RNA sequence: UGUAUUAUUGUAUAAAAUGGAAGAAGAUUACUACUUUUAUGAGAUGUUUCUAAUAUUUAGGUAGCUGUGCAAUUUGUUUGUAUUGAAGUAUAUAUGUGAGUAUAUAUAGAAGAAACAAAUGAGCCGAUCUUG
RNA sequence: AUUGUAUAACUAGUGGGCACAUGAUUGUAAGAAUGAUGUGCAAAAAGGGAUGAACCUUAUGAAACAUUAAAUAUUCUAAA
């Protein structure tokens, strides 16, 4: 997966967020799939998504953080998040790399500065 | 930043102490550790500068390296002005050159930024092109430039030519004194 | 109870005009920080009728615009754009 | 004109008392939003004043509405000695409520304390 | 009053869809036709030219075909033709065709009075 | 850990509610079996409701 | 709210003063300029002659009457500078130019009226100190201004000559 | 204090045909070199209302292919209008996203409309188009 | 990562192309001629390069409100 992000670096900025910000994403922007249709992510649609194995939203965030055997099924039932433009705008350019002066590329742990303004 | 219009006491560049080593393998577990100090704006910019330096002195590719720990160094400033001498290597159009300058500032973070202001006119290059070797505090009788030796002598007095207006208004009547 | 002002222009681009929002220069306001207090205040503009009687249209301040205290405002029927450099007034009544 | 705020009603209105030509007060109802507050205050208890909605008239925004003068209540004149005594205590208060309020030029409105 | 009249006035427009160049000559009638040329500036839809009809302008089905009184009109030919719309007294209104003579037009108004049907076309 | 999704066969899904033939009796047979096949669990009944809405070519003759 | 303003134009840069006035007209005020022969033009005198000599070369070749005109007077030269900032063709710019008036020196009507100055345009506070410059009316003598001597005498003489309470508090209360 | 190199930078070398182009006025703090903040600004991206085969997913389009609908003349069946005034024509008003439809007033004087099916000589701005 | 995949039947338009980035052959050279990989104009809206088929941001029904990108903040011209 790291080699795939190397080739697609002209459109992608990626990092590694903490636990508290990961908890903030799912409660605001969360859409579940059941029978190939998007739904509201309630406590009842979680039942029909996982056939009764998971009964709460907090069960999902525990499995993405500590990588368990339920990683692939929980990460796939979420559709991609849809975020806003950043409050305050981009600093340099959008085209150049991060170490060059722009925004694209690998932020290692400083991705938590960009996502919270877009959140 | 109350009186000035830019932060001259805490510039964007800081000081970071870095350390790294190679990832362990079967042929070579527990390899050698290294340490240095690079000046940058965050630890991510300082990670990229330090790993390129380790590419040249040794054949260590940065894809196999692992970052151990990076901490920042701050200095309890008193407020006395000191003398500093910086030696560095800059990259220009024709090739590389090495020079030497002497400055006067409060701390070595601040004395570095007085070099970037002088290099914007005499050298005309981006700030990432200068590589700083060392910053040291100079005692007396090592000052090789008359500019530092002229200001180091005690009891200085010189006036100021007044050319700035004291009102941020569009128009004032004639004979009001902008002192 | 009214503070005088000057209708400067509509909300502009270089080559496109948004006809719904208007910019007003209030008297003696020179900053962003002083302009943040004048929000929600009713603005009354005076324009004529067909039988030459007075007619009145009112509007509410929406927000600030720029670094020098210019203020956006939204009316009921928009300004006729030939009334550039005329005088409107600001009331001291807040409307929420 | 500066007007003593007596008591708020339930109709999103207030009760208010303005002075008149000689030692005379009245009652009227206007919105809460039509007002502006100052830091000066006298002490008038709320249980002395009694409220009746039909006695007191109201005033709208528009000027050209004729208002009717209702006959003065007997409870008012007992309250009138409880407020016209209060104007005599503070030095130059009758001259304060006669002078009309004016916005001053060359100074911003939201700077002063009022 | 009827609440449907205030809902009806929310969906109104001024746009008229007049054919291009219909003012320049008297050959071209102002009914709408679509341009199919090569260099046509109206076909590409640049700003400053006329607008074209699209399906996004369509009103909802509650408000469509509604008179300003709040009803939907219907055409009668007889004095006895009012029989199917007796029960729909509040929803529908009736009007008379333009071929009915003046003598037969009198007997329609007396029959619409007893049942309670509201007639628009008078005099 | 996976979950297998249920596969509805395409020979049981219905596409056309109206028959192309101008016969009023065939229309009255067709909507009757559609009304049953929605609330039925048996599979072969759903196959009949699709086969009534096909053409002349797709239901050939049987000896 | 629109004000009337008399401006002393002396000790000002020529181009920068005309920039601030053109926004002051487009909000609907009225303004008058006095002593326009004493504005400053930066640079040496030798370049400023070469710039004006190139302006005197442009004339229409077919019919020179219907061509670019070259005014000489320092009042009418200052009006040509302000016209470049304003959209003088449409109705919006035709109105703002009807509130502008400039003069030569100080006439008789304005001896008692006050004047103002602009602190963003004064030479001591705009530029770096110690460079060469020249005046405006000093330049236009060489191009054919017939009278620069009488205006100097009349203005300088103008610029030389200018260089029972406790009872009423108790009774009214 | 001066002679050698290196880096940055200024001037000369530098000549054309109607009156001229940093976009222009004009600028020496509106030019050039290097940093941090603030604001303006796109069917972009977010929030709410509505239309298209419970669209929280899809919607541009020349050549070209398919579906749902409006206008005209004649034929079979059913229903109805008209000398207190049919068809035509000229001005308004309402209604339809649109081809279009309905009504009102003036003029004129003898026949015309709607629904379920049928037959085509079935819808013009252009062709150095034809006739007046 | 994808809820479908696979298979048949019938039929239209087109066969004069040009430009940008990377790299080449002939030619003194060309807005010259001829090949290779990717994306465009042709057939593609709005905003910016004063103006321009191909340059830079950028996916598509009718509208209103807030946040940015490309580019700019003496004045024409919104913004120290
Ligand atoms: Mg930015
Ligand atoms: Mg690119
Ligand atoms: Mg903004
Ligand atoms: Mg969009
Ligand atoms: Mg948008
Ligand atoms: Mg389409
Ligand atoms: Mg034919
Ligand atoms: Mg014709
Ligand atoms: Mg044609
Ligand atoms: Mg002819
Ligand atoms: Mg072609
Ligand atoms: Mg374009
Ligand atoms: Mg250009
Ligand atoms: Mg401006």
């Amino acid at each position: 997966m790291k080699r795939m992000l190397q080739l697609a670096k002209d459109y992608i900025s990626y990092g590694s967020i903490s636990y508290e910000l990961l908890r903030k994403l799912v409660y605001k922007h969360g859409v579940i799939k059941v029978n190939d249709k998007h739904r509201k992510l309630n406590n009842e649609n979680i039942e029909d998504a996982f056939r009764g194995e998971l009964k709460c939203i907090e069960e999902i965030i525990h499995n993405i953080y500590f990588g368990t055997e339920y990683f692939k099924v929980c990460a796939n039932t979420l559709i991609p998040f849809r975020l806003k433009s950043p409050q305050g705008g981009f600093k340099g350019k959008k085209s150049k790399g991060f170490t060059e002066g722009g925004n694209l590329g690998n932020h290692y742990d400083l991705i938590g500065e960009l996502v919270e303004r877009m959140l | 930043m109350d009186f000035a219009k830019r932060n001259y006491t805490v510039p964007p560049f800081k000081e970071y102490k870095l350390s790294a080593c190679l990832t362990p393998t079967s042929k070579n577990p527990q390899p050698q550790i290294y340490e240095s100090t690079i000046y940058a704006q965050n630890h991510v910019f300082a990670r990229s500068k330090f790993f390129k330096l380790l590419n040249d002195k040794y054949k260590l590719k940065p894809s196999k390296l692992v970052l151990l720990g990076a901490e920042e160094i701050k200095e309890q400033v008193t407020g006395e002005v000191k003398n500093y001498g910086i030696s560095f290597v800059f990259r220009c159009k024709k090739g590389l050159q090495n020079s030497y300058r002497e400055f006067r500032a409060i701390s070595r973070v601040s004395a570095l930024d007085f070099l970037f202001r002088e290099a914007a006119i005499r050298i005309r290059c981006k700030r990432n092109d200068i590589f700083v070797i060392d910053i040291k505090e100079l005692e007396d009788e090592e000052i090789k430039t008359g500019k530092v030796a002229e200001f180091n002598q005690p009891d200085l007095k010189f006036p100021v030519f007044g050319k700035y207006a004291n009102t941020r208004d569009l128009y004032v009547p004639v004979n009001t004194n902008l002192s | 109870m009214f503070i005088p002002g000057i209708f400067v222009s509509h909300r502009r681009a270089l080559r496109r005009i948004r006809h719904t929002q208007a910019l007003i220069k209030i008297n003696n306001v020179v900053n962003k920080e002083q302009a943040k207090n004048y929000i929600g205040h009713v603005v009354v503009s005076k324009r004529l009728n067909d039988d030459k009687t007075p007619r009145d249209v009112e509007g509410v301040v929406i927000g600030v615009h720029g670094n020098k205290g210019l203020v956006r405002v939204k009316f009921e029927r928009n300004m006729p754009a030939k009334s550039v450099t005329n005088v409107v007034e600001v009331r001291l009544v807040k409307k929420e | 004109k500066r007007v003593f705020y007596l008591k708020g009603l339930d109709k999103n209105l207030v009760l208010c008392a303005v002075l008149k030509d000689g030692n005379n007060v009245s009652f009227f109802k206007i919105d809460e939003s039509y007002l502006l507050a100052t830091s000066t205050k006298i002490n008038i208890n709320v249980n002395e004043i009694h409220i009746s909605e039909d006695e007191v008239p109201l005033i709208t925004k528009d000027k050209s509405i004729e208002i009717m003068d209702i006959e003065n209540s007997e409870k008012m004149t007992k309250i009138e000695k409880s407020i016209m005594d209060e104007v005599r205590k503070v030095d130059y208060l009758k001259t304060y409520l006669n002078t009309p309020f004016e916005i001053d030029s060359s100074v911003e409105f939201y700077s002063q304390k009022y | 009053p009827n609440p449907l009249i205030a809902i009806k006035e929310e969906f109104r427009k001024k746009i008229k869809f007049v054919r291009h160049h219909s003012d320049r000559y008297n050959r071209v009638k102002p009914s709408w036709r679509k341009p199919r040329g090569i260099d046509s500036n109206v076909r590409k839809g640049l700003h400053g030219q006329r607008k074209m009809p699209k399906i996004g302008y369509k009103k909802p089905d509650v408000v469509r075909y509604l008179l300003p009184n709040g009803l939907r009109k219907f055409i009668i030919h007889n004095a006895d033709d009012l029989e199917p719309l007796i029960c729909l007294n509040r929803t529908y209104c009736a009007e008379i065709a333009h071929s009915v003579g003046a003598k037969k037009r009198i007997a329609i108004v007396n029959r619409a009075k007893e049942l309670g049907i509201h007639v628009t076309n008078e005099k | 850990i996976t979950f297998a999704k249920k596969i509805i066969p395409k020979s049981t899904v219905i596409k056309r509610k109206t028959v192309k033939s101008p016969n009023p009796l065939l229309q009255s047979l067709a909507d009757f079996y559609i009304k049953v096949a929605k609330n039925c669990s048996n599979d072969d009944i759903k196959r009949i409701a699709k086969r009534l809405t096909m053409s002349n070519k797709d239901r050939p003759v049987v000896r | 709210m629109h004000k009337h303003i008399v401006v002393d134009a002396s000790n000002h840069v020529a181009g920068k003063l005309a920039s601030k006035i053109a926004k002051f007209l487009l909000e609907g005020h009225k303004v008058t300029v006095l002593c326009t022969e004493r504005s400053i033009l930066t640079g040496p005198l030798d370049r400023s002659i070469l710039k004006f000599k190139s302006f005197m070369n442009k004339r229409c070749r077919v019919n020179p009457r219907k061509g670019p005109f070259h005014h000489v007077l320092p009042s009418m030269r200052f009006k040509r500078i302000i016209r470049g900032m304003i959209p003088y063709k449409f109705h919006k710019g035709k109105e703002a130019l009807k509130n502008l008036e400039c003069h030569e020196g100080i006439p008789s009507e304005f001896i008692n009226s006050e004047r103002v100055m602009f602190p963003e345009c004064l030479l001591k506070y705009c530029n770096k100190p110690g460079k060469k410059y020249c005046l405006l009316g000093e330049l236009l003598v060489k191009f054919g201004w017939k009278h620069s001597k009488i205006v100097k005498e009349l203005t300088d003489s103008i610029l030389e000559k200018e260089k029972e309470l406790e009872k009423r508090l108790l009774s009214l209360k």
